[PDB]
């Protein structure tokens, strides 16, 4: 609600293609993927 | 009939009054004609039995 | 501005005026439904001239009143729309055997709509319909149509056969008198049936009830102007028999198009207000 | 380039010489506007319609796609995007086309060929999308009349 | 055709069926709150068997009169929906010292829907109005009972104790006579107070006017099956008490269960049809 709580990541991964990296990263951090689009409905206007 | 006898309203019964629509009801496949439940859950289990 | 007549007796003007200021209250709307009136305009009993001219005074009015009470069923339409939200919303709980399958057919239900073309409700409760009455069928597992180009025909659905004989009848009524519905006495709800198809089968009726009015609407509002452009077709021949200045007068009153009704309605005021001059054309008495 | 077309209007007027005059650390600049002779140049022109068609033609094509795959409900954000399709910003009430509105009576070779449609014009629009990194300074020298920068790209 | 009757004098039938022709009109419907229908039924005066089958004849027609109306929640209901989304939306915007409760409200709020079945419908909603009453307290962090199962009644928040007289009273006649609404003029808004606490003050009010149409209803209608069942263990006794043909085949037509009500229409459309036959059974005048 009031303001974003960022937290921060340092990855290690054998990973090394871009496209295959974030595919990961779209599974671990759904629950906040699930606030963003979440944010978009409640807040027109506001564009997080 | 190939049709299911889903909907309730085909099934109705009455005893002790004179039936002449449900008598001439005979052979024909509809409507057809259950009566109330006196069947029970564990009733019924022994029927199969 | 009212219709006038010629050798008509006052007594024959009487039945055809209550007529007009009863033809809303009057069972089965239509001149044919009601042979009596025609036999009011003294057929046979005088000249061939005189019985077209009554006779146009009788379609022109029984045409006009059609344009006055105005079917304006706009209000109960609305209602329509609004049962047809009540149904889809029902089924969003209730699991399905293919839950896509099913929402193709609620999304379809839910975009309804009425523009202000009238000619396009006819299709809009008809496609609105094909996709209710096939989604009750899926609740009870009931075969639904696969083959192509045989869509399900609508009809009420978990109905004892009594019953839908007897709701027809208030169908069959309506079909004949558009004007004054009578409610029916037994309500499509039902205990035994699950609550979603009784918001389908009262979705049918009004379905039924709109469809049957824009159609038995769009027939007699089409079958009155044939039976006036026949006139034009048989009362000008006869003024064509004898010239006089009365017999010529009328000859280019008719000239006017029937077709369109705004139109007619100038062959109608007219022919009324210059009524004076050409009531001697047609022998009386 | 969007508002290249309207021009009459104060507002439009007045915005774009907003937009004409940057404000940044230090110098400040103004940015030139494509525009010319009212009408616009072709190069902004086919780039505007670029985003214009991305912006209208994933619209419908994309309502099919969302009701089938939310069904399995496994992130469960499908759900809400669904409804995010409906694009509004008040809570409209009973005017009764909850669900987004979705694409009918499509010839069925046609929709492949609007996909078709769709990430063509991604591939035109794409050089205004990124920005490689060419170069990334470390030291400055004084006055900032140069600096060593190591190379990228 | 129409609901027959014993030793009834002719005023009193024609008295008896116009009080469900205007049953809706009659403030706080119930058969209890008119007792001198009940004597009108021909109580004490008449046989004690004519006072129970007449009684029979009113239980019967006052159900089937309730099926044949059925207080309809299309209209609001739907409309109690779309606000409570919109207070989902205006919760999020407001801050609170504790993000993690006000979340656990909102995110029930979500997920709100009706199921298929109608009597779960009041439980629906009240699991939304306790979520968002609690809710309108943090907004002033006014404190809310934090006692084990005492569960937070339902109320409005923040309004003049006149108004909160006049909102509730209202829902008294929501309570006695569902049927002819008339909705208030008065706003619920208040610019003083947020628009959060404005949303869900209209929220509560549909929110109440739900559950009061429903939790009344459920009332008559479980009411209106025991006062028939308690006629069938006295009548039939009594025709057990004198054997006849007229009389055993009475005993018939009360052995059938009066459970469901689709079965009691059943009930009473053969009791009508066949009434002539044991007529004489009953003493009367």
């Amino acid at each position: 609600g009031p303001e974003t709580r960022p937290g921060i990541y340092v990855l290690t991964s054998s990973i090394a293609h871009w496209q295959t990296l974030v595919d990961v990263a779209r599974g671990k951090f759904a629950r906040e993927r699930c606030s963003f689009v979440n944010r978009r409905i409640t807040r027109p206007r506001q564009i997080p | 009939d190939r049709q299911p006898l889903n909907p309730a309203n085909i099934e109705a019964r009455h005893h002790g009054v004179s039936d002449v629509p449900r008598l001439g009801a005979m052979d024909a496949d509809e409507p057809l004609f259950v009566d109330d439940y006196r069947a029970t859950d564990d009733e019924w289990t022994l029927q199969k039995v | 501005m009212s219709l006038q007549f010629i050798g008509l007796q006052r007594r024959d003007v009487v039945a055809l005026v209550n007529f007009l200021r009863h033809l809303t209250q009057k069972p089965d709307v239509d001149l044919e439904a009601h042979p009596k009136i025609l036999k009011k305009c003294g057929e046979k009993r005088l000249h061939r001239r005189t019985v077209l001219f009554n006779e146009l005074m009788l379609w022109l009015g029984y045409y006009r009143e059609l344009r006055f009470h105005n079917p304006d069923l706009s209000s109960v339409l609305e209602e329509f729309e609004v049962r047809c939200v009540a149904v889809a919303r029902r089924g969003y709980t209730y699991p399905f055997g293919d839950r896509g399958k099913a929402r193709d057919h609620l999304a379809v239900l839910d975009r309804t709509e009425f523009d202000t073309d009238v000619r396009h409700d006819a299709e809009i409760v008809e496609r609105a319909l094909v996709s209710a009455v096939i989604l009750a069928k899926m609740s009870v597992r009931e075969t639904l149509v696969t083959a192509i180009g045989q869509t399900e025909p609508i009809a009420f659905v978990h109905l004892k056969d009594t019953e839908v004989q007897r709701i027809e009848e208030n169908l069959e009524g309506v079909r004949r008198n558009m004007f004054c519905v009578k409610p029916l006495d037994l309500n499509l709800d039902r205990h035994a049936n699950t609550a979603l198809v009784n918001a389908v089968n009262k979705l049918v009726y009004t379905g039924r009830l709109i469809m049957n009015v824009r159609r038995s609407w769009e027939e007699l509002e089409r079958k009155c102007l044939a039976r006036i452009q026949e006139r034009c077709k048989l009362l000008v021949k006869e003024l064509r028999m004898c010239l006089s200045f009365d017999s010529n007068y009328c000859r280019n009153i008719l000239k006017h198009a029937v077709e369109n009704g705004d139109s007619a309605d100038t062959l109608l005021e007219l022919l009324i207000e210059d009524f004076d001059i050409y009531v001697d054309s047609f022998p009386q008495s | 380039g969007l508002f290249s077309l309207d021009r009459s209007y104060e507002e439009v007027k007045a915005a774009v010489q907003q937009l004409q005059t940057i404000t940044f650390r230090d110098a400040t600049f103004t940015i030139p506007d494509p525009v010319i002779d009212q009408h616009l140049l072709i190069d902004m022109k086919t780039a505007c319609l670029s985003m214009s068609m991305v912006a209208n033609l994933a619209s419908e094509l994309t309502m099919t796609y969302v009701r089938k795959l939310a069904l399995e409900d496994s992130s469960m954000l499908l759900v809400k995007c669904q409804e995010l399709l409906m694009r509004l910003d008040r809570e409209r009430s009973v005017g009764e086309p909850r669900t987004p509105a979705r694409p009918q009576h499509v010839s069925p070779d046609d929709e492949i060929a609007r996909l078709s449609a769709l990430f063509v014009m991604l591939r035109q629009l794409d050089d205004l999308i990124r920005e490689q990194v060419v170069f990334t300074v470390c030291d400055v020298s004084p006055d900032n009349k140069s600096a060593t920068c190591i190379f990228k790209g």
